[PDB]
């Protein structure tokens, strides 16, 4: 069994023009029928091509048939899937998986590859009161885009009852995001929080008390 | 050319109950000369690639345990867990690889299920700093509820809703209401509650 | 009745459970659990690991044939490894068309047919299902479901004489297409036109069968390429190929060859 | 000025797949745009393709485009025109001839290569007698296929008023042909005709004399 | 996709006189960067490939005689022979090169010519050969003819046509009729003869 | 009234042909034969055979400017000879649109320009008449008619750190396409959206500019490819630009450099 490695994580303007790369690695490696699968968020998969490394026959699904090129390299034992010109709505995780012959179901999978296309904007985090009369506390993510945003509680030492909400949408464009913790009136008085978000894209690392009102 | 159904959806079962998958193909994907149903049913865990489950629809990959099996055949199959466990909660997808293209399944998520709680509810008002930009947000917070059949009124005198995913520990949930706006309350009503639920901040 | 431990450690809720354990009346026995004779023995026998198929007398021959009249063998009664895959000698192709080599060797297949043939170096594309070629269509047909493995690699060294190896012919003029895997060999003269010429080759009579040019300072296009097509097929007796699998003694349950049956 | 050589002329019978080379050997062979010109017996040329050698940018004509496939080979400044099938048609004369740049004049041409496509057919020479009452005498070829046939008087050594008459095609499709010499009535008497008819596809030579009936 | 036209089409001139070819475009082909006349000439000598002789139609190319010029502008384009040679008897060729495709012309063959001549007619039987096999062949021969106005008929109480090219060293013609069938009279009628002239045999 | 020979050798008949050669009133004069001072000298005078053309200075150069702001010269009086056509070093391309490099040396020309810029592999093409990429629409557009040629060669020696060379850049995102060689050096923040950003660059405004990728352990597609693009135009006094000729003595026909004229 020759397992697959993916080349890595690539972030691109719209516009561009952008590779990846199927890594294939092992013995026996003479019959194996590469594919490619794309997997949009939160969604089911999605077939995309096959194509046998050397003899280079290539078929395509309907749908993509002629916004992407599949091509291989037979010597070092590699595929590569190329758009000449990524949109915005490409963003999502990317897996070649390598068949041992036609009709035969796909078996070995490669880690994955995510693609996102867009323009970052930093995240506005504002720390929102427990409520004066357990009780929780929490700080509020807004205006951030792309995903994702890391909220770490006090710098990971607290752990338990922490409630991470998935990003939704609004109207704007850019996601929100809630992170509570439950926390009892007694630790209140003594226990300090701080939560640490962290916005890699636009390099943005915020540390921000929550304050009893 | 030849799309495929799944049912059901959304399927809670307990621990140790059976679980079956109804997989339905718009054609036959016999092969004539070796006589073997041509359809795979896959296993995919969050974060992780899918993994290959069952084979030919009769067939067990190496290293499977006995507890998950295939049966079926002309264009009905199904997928049969003897006795679920804790480990087996995930999307499952049924594929056809008979002729390109090769055509995929919607995707069962298989989820436990728990005896039915009462959501302890929350409520914070926007701060000082939502103040100034021009937008308040104020937020409702339903904590440790199953099942996941309920609903959130705002009363005043242009909502969102983010539910996370079941707890691993305990399968209990979290909804958070938000209400953006340029005597406020928060009113749930959830089944096993039997009087919905206010809270009000003057 | 006492002794009934838990078999297993799959946790199970109100579901009745048929198992075949060793319980106490220790003795092998089936039980129903609660949420005739019993088989005392369990025995495979698989032919001996000796009398390996005759994949060189295939593979490593001194001559195959001209496509027009391809060489077919039947392999039976054998122990076949497919250690062919991995690339030992040169391998440009390997195909295998609806069936895994990798997992081929778990399963007993019946009498796995072999066909031999030399074509040119461009029309090796040719022998695929669903091909529409002058190979294709008069020389050497596939069927439309194929279950097997297309073998090709090159042989410069062996097949190109520098005066030309003039020696490999195929069949040029046919009247209609072939059925699948039939082998016409003949040598008529084809009339190409309402000429009744009587066998002379004159003008609108040819001659279906033409050599082929091969020479050693020579593009890759026009190379010798030699052919080997594995044809597996399976419908009844399969006590014939089976894949290398060890076996146990003989005194029950009994797996003979994946009412009589004789031990191999 | 570099000089264009042809590979040369190929006898092909129907249905087969025909790979004609045109090979430039010269210095400054950095921009030579290769193109390709068909000339079909007795008619005007008709221009087919140009390719670039190198980056093989390729540009047809309406009429051919599809038919044949023109390719360049940049390591050996070689250039391709090949047919997948050829037909009974494409028997007929190709020069290559190499321009300077696109929109320029095309000024070195290859000596050029016949192409014929046909079943060879022997011909049967007939003699006719020369009128009993200067006075002609000649040997007429018949029921040959394909051009052409060389017909050689007394094996050279008489070349003054022979008289050689082009094909023409009647309705059997075989050429007939008549070469005839003009000798005084003096000659008549001593001198002995012998022409030489040969057709060297159906490897036919043979020596005819004519006779005076 | 820009045909072109010449003419005329065969011109006889003697020997020392002028030769006028014109071409015909269906579009100016002026190329406004540089104000040059995109067109050629070419010279086809028989059983060669062509040469160059005029590119741009105005310039010269190397080695090419002051006889040949090239005028012309717009659409139309003529080449001139100022006095024209025993060299000179060939097909000639104009060539749009401005967009691909580039289209060619038809083609000129430019001959000399002579005074009227008087054909001596022959007439040949079939052999004895011919006979046997089934298709008996007469033959009638036009010698030294000019010029190509003439006409032969066939008497008896179906054919062919092969005239030859003309002679080098004496331009004149040859004609060769013949009859092929399952008193036999040649009778030919030509614009030098004052009497149309009569071969049979008995 | 004596001694009319035969000029030429060229057979004529009844053609009255003007001649220009030496006859008896030996003088030049000119004669009509039938089957005002003349001109007494022709001198030629071109650019005397020294400076040349800085050729060096636009090919060999230690940088190159970036595709977006491109480097143009001009070019003029001197005796340009076209020795750079042969390969004396590395050129990958020349594409000579319109003209014959060839056959250009015979003419003379007006201020052929020079356009230099450093392109990524792919595009190389993408620098024709008539293109429709990034590069051939909001950084360099070449005219339908045009009447060049263009040079192209890879360096990858000198354009590829092994950190990465990000000092080349290009335009991106622009309003409209660009007329025939304009350049439009800007570095204003692109409004994609109804948002009135004022130069923040945030969600929906971008950057136009953006750098380039180099790196030795790449592919061919990916490399840095220098371009030249030369551009021969010929409007009015086309004393500039002319092949190298010999020249005479000065003292008439004359033709000076191909009512009053400078000796250059
Ligand atoms: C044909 O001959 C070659 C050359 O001997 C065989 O290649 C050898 O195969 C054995 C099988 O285990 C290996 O141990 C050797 O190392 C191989 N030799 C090499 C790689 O040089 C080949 O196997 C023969 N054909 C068949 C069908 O067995
Ligand atoms: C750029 O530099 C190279 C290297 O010197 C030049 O190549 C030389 O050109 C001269 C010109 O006649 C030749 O005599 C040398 O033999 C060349 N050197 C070689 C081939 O190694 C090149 O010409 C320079 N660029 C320009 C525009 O002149």
């Amino acid at each position: 069994q020759m397992q697959l490695v993916q080349s890595g994580t690539e972030v691109k303007k719209p516009g561009e023009s952008l590779k990846i790369s199927c890594k294939g690695s092992g013995y026996g490696f003479i019959t194996y029928w590469i594919g490619w699968v794309r997997q949009m968020p939160g969604k089911g998969l999605e077939w995309m091509g096959i194509i046998y490394p050397g003899d280079s026959e290539t078929r395509y699904s309907p749908s993509f048939q002629g916004q992407v090129t599949i091509s291989a390299d037979k010597s070092i034992n590699t595929a590569y899937l190329q758009w000449s010109s990524l949109k915005a709505s490409d963003t999502a995780i990317y897996y070649c998986a390598g068949g041992s012959g036609i009709s035969t179901p796909m078996d070995v999978w490669g880690q994955g590859t995510t693609v996102t296309v867009a323009s970052t904007k930093g995240p506005s985090v504002f720390p929102l009161a427990p409520s004066s009369k357990t009780a929780a506390l929490g700080c509020l993510v807004k205006d951030y885009f792309p995903e994702p945003v890391t909220v770490s509680w006090n710098s990971g030492a607290l752990t338990s009852g922490v409630h991470t909400f998935p990003a939704v949408l609004q109207s704007s464009g850019l996601y929100s995001l809630s992170s509570v913790v439950t926390v009892p009136s007694s630790s209140l008085g003594t226990q300090t929080y701080i939560c640490n978000v962290n916005h890699k894209p636009s390099n943005t690392k915020v540390d921000k008390k929550v304050e009893p009102k | 050319d030849i799309q495929l159904t799944q049912s059901p959806d959304s399927l809670a079962v307990s621990l140790g109950e059976r679980a079956t998958i109804n997989c339905k193909s718009s054609q036959s994907v016999l092969y004539s000369s070796i006589n073997k149903n041509y359809l795979a049913w896959y296993q995919q865990k969050p974060g992780q690639p899918p993994k290959l489950l069952i084979y030919w629809a009769s067939t067990r990959e190496s290293g499977v345990p006995d507890r998950f099996s295939g049966s079926g055949s002309g264009t009905d199959f199904t997928l049969t867990i003897s006795s679920l466990q804790a480990e087996d909660v995930a999307v499952y997808y049924c594929q056809q690889y008979y002729s390109t293209p090769y055509t995929f399944g919607q995707g069962t998520k298989v989820e436990i299920k728990r005896t039915v709680a009462a959501p302890s509810v929350f409520i914070f008002p926007p701060s000082d700093e939502q103040l100034k930009s021009g937008t308040a947000s104020v937020v409702c917070l339903l904590n440790n509820f199953y099942p996941r059949e309920a609903k959130v009124q705002w009363k005043v005198d242009n909502s969102q809703e983010s539910v996370t995913e079941q707890d691993s520990k305990d399968s209990t949930y979290s909804l958070s209401s938000t209400l953006t706006l340029s005597v406020y309350a928060c009113e749930v009503t959830h089944q096993g509650l039997s009087s919905p639920v206010t809270k009000s901040f003057n | 009745t006492r002794g009934v431990y838990y078999p297993d450690k799959v946790f199970r809720s109100s579901v009745l459970h048929s198992t075949q354990d060793l319980f106490l009346p220790l003795q092998p026995r089936t039980f129903l659990l609660k949420y005739r004779v019993q088989p005392t023995e369990s025995i495979v026998r698989f032919p001996n690991i000796t009398n390996l198929c005759p994949f060189g007398e295939v593979f490593n021959a001194t001559r195959f044939a001209s496509v027009y009249a391809w060489n077919r063998k039947r392999i039976s009664n054998c122990v076949a490894d497919y250690s062919v895959l991995y690339n030992s000698a040169s391998f440009s192709t390997f195909k295998c068309y609806g069936v895994s080599p990798t997992k081929l060797n778990d399963l007993c297949f019946t009498n796995v047919y072999a066909d031999s043939f030399v074509i040119r170096g461009d029309e090796v594309r040719q022998i695929a299902p669903g091909q529409t070629g002058k190979i294709a269509d008069y020389n050497y047909k596939l069927p439309d479901d194929f279950t097997g493995c297309v073998i090709a690699w090159n042989s410069n060294n062996l097949d190109s004489k520098v005066g030309g190896n003039y020696n490999y012919l195929y069949r040029l003029f046919r009247k209609s297409n072939l059925k699948p895997f039939e082998r016409d060999i003949s040598t008529e003269i084809y009339q190409a036109g309402s000429t009744p010429c009587n066998g002379v080759e004159g003008f609108n009579c040819y001659f279906p069968l033409q050599s082929y040019g091969f020479q050693p300072t020579n593009g890759v296009g026009y190379q010798p390429y030699r052919v080997v097509v594995l044809s597996f097929e399976l419908l009844h007796a399969p006590a014939t190929v089976c894949g290398p699998k060890k076996s146990t003694n003989l005194v029950v349950n009994f797996n003979f060859n994946g009412d009589a049956v004789r031990d191999p």
